[PDB]
């Protein structure tokens, strides 16, 4: 969080928040409403968002549900939507948040050595974030946009 | 260290689930006071040094014998001591009420303090009255509404220590 | 024999590191006599290039006072 | 750890040079100018 | 400036500056105008700030121009005047640029090896301060009074 | 380092003045040029990935010898701190464009570069050519307003590398 | 660290004995299963990590909830950490293996696992029943003599922790 | 003390004390009786030495004794007078430790801190400091007036 | 650290008291007694190396089990500790001594060495015979007075194992 | 660092030989002043933030323009600076008195220090009337046997300067 | 041990044995029948070595048993005998072992303390240790020989 | 020497000296006429302190003039010799300079390597030192004797 980064520079230097922290931690407070109603306004649309991201990532990237793909099969297609509502819903945690710490916490720090162990393509992860990043921005308002599709590239370029 | 929205953030994790109703209420509850903390936190810091002073002389003056040959806090260095780990507390209680959250004083603060006192013979009851006596001074400079916000986290760290 | 005015480079071969490090590979600076030794090992395990070292300080062929 | 798990020396021998994240504390580096 | 509060932290963490604060950087130039106009508000009152606060501050310190004190005689409280100006001219520095960052690189940095080296009570400057505080945003309305008051009570902090 | 409007704060307290009239005249300058800055910043951030592969890719049409063997450039490390330097150049100036001062250029990147390239051995002429790249493209990129302004500050580095 | 040689010598070197027929009997029976331990420790490192894979996989579908929300193994991190742990106890069986004598364990794995695991949370249980699935993948790999001398090494590391 | 300053020296370098420290402490201990004398004579008639000290430092600054001062008042001048005990005695405690050792701990180390957290002026501490070693080395010889003066210019100093 | 001066300053700094005739009277005692405590620590240092020969020699004389194969004192690591001990409690002790106080020996020796020497598997038995060693050869080095002074510290640093 | 008595070891140590009558001569020379020398560096100690407290305003005092706006002096960092300079200078001048050589101010106060000042714009003239101010104020105090032995260094510290 | 010396170099890096390292590990248990024959030969022929090495050091330093000598005297000279009794051992652990191992850490880390506890001369030590040598390659034949003065030849450059 | 040493260790933290440096110096200065004839005494008789030490390390140490010693030989023998003068002068100058820095940092700073390249024993130092404290003693007086002695002392502690 904001208000967690400025606590903890100045608890680093064993100070008191400047004007300038204060400052910082005065805009997140003073814009927190209408992230608050992007965030949900994401998570309304979650069914929506990751049913047309799967299709497009599928349709895009067939050898994934191919036979001896990642993703062949019921359960292992489910896996995969799992995993990008699990994205999603982190995204709309950094959304709140207002930084990608959430992100980075709960899905970013080891996200290669995971996907590597579960043979999981990481090329298919960015891309399927992509796509998410697409059908979301195209979904909610231009000036929201831009705000969203920032911790979505930072999700796209972690996973890269 | 966590503070309110990411207590929230933390509490619907474990869950797996998204912000619902509640969720949003917490965050619209955190939003709405960050106007009041960010202005209490301004005039704690810039008071702080007054703070001190108002609390240690009221401690010193119901507890002289503490500066007093023979007290815990008579020589420089040990009243040096003690106005430092007032100014610890002040500093990390201003932290507190900016997060909405006590966790920073639990992993920065109070984790193994009572020990710690216990160890070099400081009394913890009479820094338990230093630390009320800070929350009396700083609920007069802050407001009735900031007043409130940093009893709570005077209080905690009171309990922490007793 | 007290002080050593050293300036080397010392180039990245582990890395590419994309912050500021201008100042880490070229400088130059003050070495005590007895930290010097270490400091051009240290210097020249990690691949630097000496290009002069200077006595500041104390006066050379010193037999006492240093 | 103080920071990301899988950065410790035991298992990871290059942790310690390896990218900070936001579980690590903070960093202090002096870069300005080096005069 | 708030500008260099924000290059020097991108620069720092080595990245571009981020649409957060660039927003900080389109309000700050936002609020330009209205920072003037507080900064000529401020500067037309200079002798009248500066005298009340003199006698607001020899009113709680009479000690100071007594006999054997710090400012007594016409010069050494002229030369008290001349410092509640320097500081000031420092805080309207300090509106225009929207951070404190002249402030301390002007008047802070060193104040107290300075003022020890002069025999200057720092309590006497935190009075001053003060009341120069209280003097400037009575001349200010309630949105102008809030921001000057954070630099003049940041002043009054890191003198103290 | 030192922006536009500490520029005129430096100078009205090396004067010991107040501000005045052309102050706020060069103050409301800019403040008015600060929209486009911004709106440049932004465009030049968002884009900086694709300046870097164009200006690189035609400084190496034009000098193939540094990839190849024997070049400066060629190697994977090489090749990566060649690339690397020239995002040094973009991010500085898009710094030095905000600000609206030259004065990060001097403290942060020429200050010294021309002996340590000259130690180690890079060609200070083919790194202004990529200069020269850069500022093409980021001209084609942000529209001549822009440009314009960011013209200043490439030729700025440019000059301090000639 | 000591191996089967080592400790015949440091038994020798306690009573001050030079070496007799029985302690070359027993560097002979060491040298004897030398070339099952070197080809079996050939065949693990080839297939580390298909091992920590299958391990990991059974795991993880017998005890589902550690990898979802609220479990020990939910995030990329303690995922992460979690199969940074396997490849620990596989790679220390591996040298345990290699060596013949379970000092390694104790020496560098074994030694305050339980306080540490304890302070984290992790389930204990469940890092036991990671080792027995490690175990059981490994055995059809090196082959029977091969997983014979590898279990004992395997149920000393779920002995030492349960 | 000397002793106890020469074997911390010793044992920082892991070392038996060289001949030039064991000589210094062979220096102390024959000067011990002269030290315990001049202790005497400090400490029987201090009732005096505090009363002309605070007299005269009252006397060179009645600014702190004016209406705003610090000791304005019967009763922070008796703990004006309390902390002059206070440091006669420690000089004592020097004069027999041989250093300014147990003056350094008891009442130099965050004597600043302590001062601040009062607003003693130490420009009056270090008035009164003067004033105590006049009116000490008034009532000691030469030889003993030389050394208790020593202790008085370190404090003064230090407080300075 | 502390010593006799140092003490009596202390006792009397907490009571807030002033130098008394009792005060004054252990002030003479140790000036008296600094003569011979400068003259044996000049001794000892003059001594130390053969103080250690000749301990270590007696202690592995009378107890020859420490240097045969099997010993705590059996290897060169370890006989070097040992000596590395010793020699630490001759330079101690002669700290002690010269300071006229224990304190020394309690803070810098004594707290921990129990515990270090159980996890070690160091006999306590034998290091007191060591130091007892010590004791009685210095007592011949330093004479019959000093002698009488040493012998305390050696016997607190004994009782401290003990 | 050396002073007289490290000296005359020196030469006598390069050549080889021993201590003659004008060794033993010169050493008379500095033992008889050494006690004036320890005279004037006491005296000196406890005044000299006095000393420099008014040599400092008489600097200011006679030459306003560097405390006013467009001065060297002006700013509190710089105003600290200048006051930490005559600090250094009393401090250094005292400790080569003390020794009873100069070599100490030419390796570490007179290094590169005209050279810098000129780069940063320090007045050396000023600086040097600074110098001048303390070496009178110092010898009001001192006395004439101490104010000379005290003013050939600062003379000494004034012709280094200019 | 060789086994052991693989090991912690793996761990150190935090990797499976290489390829190399088994074929080295190969290597050293293919040949441990020689080692262990070699380690008889060095067995039965206890006193000859040891007599001889004594007799060929106390030719080339006879001061070692002469008045003043450590080795003066039948007890001390039977002390030296066993010192070579103690190396002999040693070496021949490390022949079984493949490395020098044993005898490092048995006879090496701090032999310098304890010899100059002892008074005993380091030179001395490095005269009978090639002596030693020259008995025991005198004994062996071929590569054997060439193996164990390597070992006597690490012995004598460690007590160097 | 005592004065580098009080300067050296008040520059450590930037300070003047503490009245125990000045009180050290100002023993040191007030004896050095008392170690000023003490240097007389020891460099008008070196050749007779030199030779009586020389005798007495061979009575007492046989060992070092037989046949395969280090000092077996006429040249040996005056190398022996001339080391002793060299460290008689280097005690003549820690007495003179009040500390053992000249003696520390001409004789001592890498003594036990340098006797480690010349294969001299370090109990052949130390009975060398002892020889020329007891030659050097007989014939000082009484109070100077020891103030020798412990230079003697010292230097033997520093070569074993
Ligand atoms: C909150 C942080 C977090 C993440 C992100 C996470 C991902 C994750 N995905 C998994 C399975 C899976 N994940 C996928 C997804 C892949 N399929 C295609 O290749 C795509 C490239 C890609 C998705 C877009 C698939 C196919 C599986 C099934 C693997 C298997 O059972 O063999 C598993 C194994 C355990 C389980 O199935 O429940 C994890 C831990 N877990 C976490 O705690
Ligand atoms: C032995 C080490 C030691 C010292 C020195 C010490 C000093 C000390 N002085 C105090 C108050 C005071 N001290 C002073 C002295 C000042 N009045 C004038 O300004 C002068 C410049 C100056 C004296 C020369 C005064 C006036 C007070 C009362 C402040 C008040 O009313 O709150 C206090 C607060 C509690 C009390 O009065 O008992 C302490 C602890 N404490 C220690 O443990
Ligand atoms: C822009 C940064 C800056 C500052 C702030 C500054 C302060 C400053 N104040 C000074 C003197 C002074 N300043 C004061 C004022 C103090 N007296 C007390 O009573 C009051 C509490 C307090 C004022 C509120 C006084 C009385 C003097 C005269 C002291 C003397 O000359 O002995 C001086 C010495 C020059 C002179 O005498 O005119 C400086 C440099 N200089 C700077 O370059
Ligand atoms: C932020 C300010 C800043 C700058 C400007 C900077 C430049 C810089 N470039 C370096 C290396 C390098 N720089 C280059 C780039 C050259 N190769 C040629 O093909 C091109 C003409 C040219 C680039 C356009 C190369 C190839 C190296 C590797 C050293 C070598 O092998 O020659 C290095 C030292 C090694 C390292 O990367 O750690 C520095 C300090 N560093 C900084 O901190
Ligand atoms: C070679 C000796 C050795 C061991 C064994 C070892 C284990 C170990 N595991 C850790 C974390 C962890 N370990 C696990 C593993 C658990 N997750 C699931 O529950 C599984 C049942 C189970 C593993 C099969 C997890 C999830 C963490 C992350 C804990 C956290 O971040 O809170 C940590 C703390 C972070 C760090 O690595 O520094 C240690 C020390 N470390 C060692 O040096
Ligand atoms: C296994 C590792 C190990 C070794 C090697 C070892 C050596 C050792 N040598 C000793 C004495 C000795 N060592 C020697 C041998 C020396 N004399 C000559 O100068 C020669 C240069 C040289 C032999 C070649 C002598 C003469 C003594 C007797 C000294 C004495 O009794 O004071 C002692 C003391 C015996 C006791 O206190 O009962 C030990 C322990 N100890 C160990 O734990
Ligand atoms: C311990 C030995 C030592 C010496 C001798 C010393 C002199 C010294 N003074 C300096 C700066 C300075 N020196 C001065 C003092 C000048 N201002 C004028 O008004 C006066 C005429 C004059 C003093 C009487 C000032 C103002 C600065 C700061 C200049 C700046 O930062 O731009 C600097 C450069 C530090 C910096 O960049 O801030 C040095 C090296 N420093 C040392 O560490």
């Amino acid at each position: 969080s904001v208000v967690t980064k400025a606590i903890v520079s100045a608890d680093a230097e064993a100070r008191y928040l400047s004007p300038g922290e204060l400052d910082r931690i005065r805009g997140f407070v003073s814009s927190g409403e209408r992230r608050l109603r992007v965030a949900q306004t994401l998570t309304e649309s979650r069914e929506r968002i990751i049913k047309q991201a799967g299709d497009q990532l599928f349709q895009k990237r067939p050898d994934l549900v191919s036979p001896g793909g990642n993703a062949y099969g019921a359960e292992r297609t489910a896996s995969c939507l799992r995993d990008l509502d699990y994205y999603l819903r982190l995204v709309t945690f950094g959304i709140v948040a207002g930084d990608v710490t959430p992100i980075e916490e709960i899905g970013v720090i080891g996200v290669k050595e995971m996907y590597r162990n579960l043979e999981v393509p990481l090329p298919g992860m960015v891309e399927a974030v992509k796509a998410m990043k697409s059908v979301a921005t195209g979904l909610l308002s231009g000036d929201d946009s831009a705000e969203v599709g920032y911790y979505f590239d930072y999700l796209a370029g972690a996973l890269a | 260290m966590q503070d309110a929205i990411t207590s929230v953030i933390n509490t619907y994790d474990v869950q797996g689930k998204y912000f619902d109703t509640s969720a949003f209420d917490k965050l619209k509850a955190y939003y709405a006071t960050g106007e009041l903390r960010v202005r209490a936190a301004g005039t704690i810091s810039a008071n702080a040094a007054t703070i001190i002073k108002e609390a240690s002389a009221k401690l010193f003056s119901n507890q002289p014998d503490l500066v007093r040959p023979g007290g815990n806090a008579y020589t420089t260095r040990r009243y040096a001591a003690c106005v430092r780990d007032m100014d610890y507390f002040l500093r990390y209680a201003t932290y507190a009420m900016l997060a909405g959250d006590t966790s920073i004083l639990d992993e920065r603060v109070l984790n193994g303090l009572k020990e710690t006192y216990n160890s070099l013979g400081v009394p913890i009851s009479s820094t338990v009255q230093g630390i009320q006596a800070m929350k009396e001074v700083t609920g007069s400079l802050v407001g009735s509404g900031a007043a409130k916000e940093m009893g709570v986290y005077f209080d905690y760290l009171s309990s922490g220590l007793s | 024999t007290r002080l050593f005015k050293v300036t080397a480079l010392i180039p990245s071969y582990k890395k590419v590191r994309g912050g500021r490090e201008l100042q880490n590979t070229y400088f130059t600076k003050l070495v005590e006599y007895d930290r010097w030794f270490a400091e051009q090992q240290r210097i020249q395990k990690q691949g630097g290039k000496i290009l002069s070292v200077k006595m500041v300080a104390g006066k050379p062929g010193l037999n006492t006072g240093v | 750890r103080s920071g990301n798990p899988i950065t410790n020396e035991r298992g990871n021998p290059a942790g310690g040079i390896s990218d900070k994240t936001s579980l690590s504390p903070q960093i202090f580096k002096l870069t300005q100018d080096n005069r």
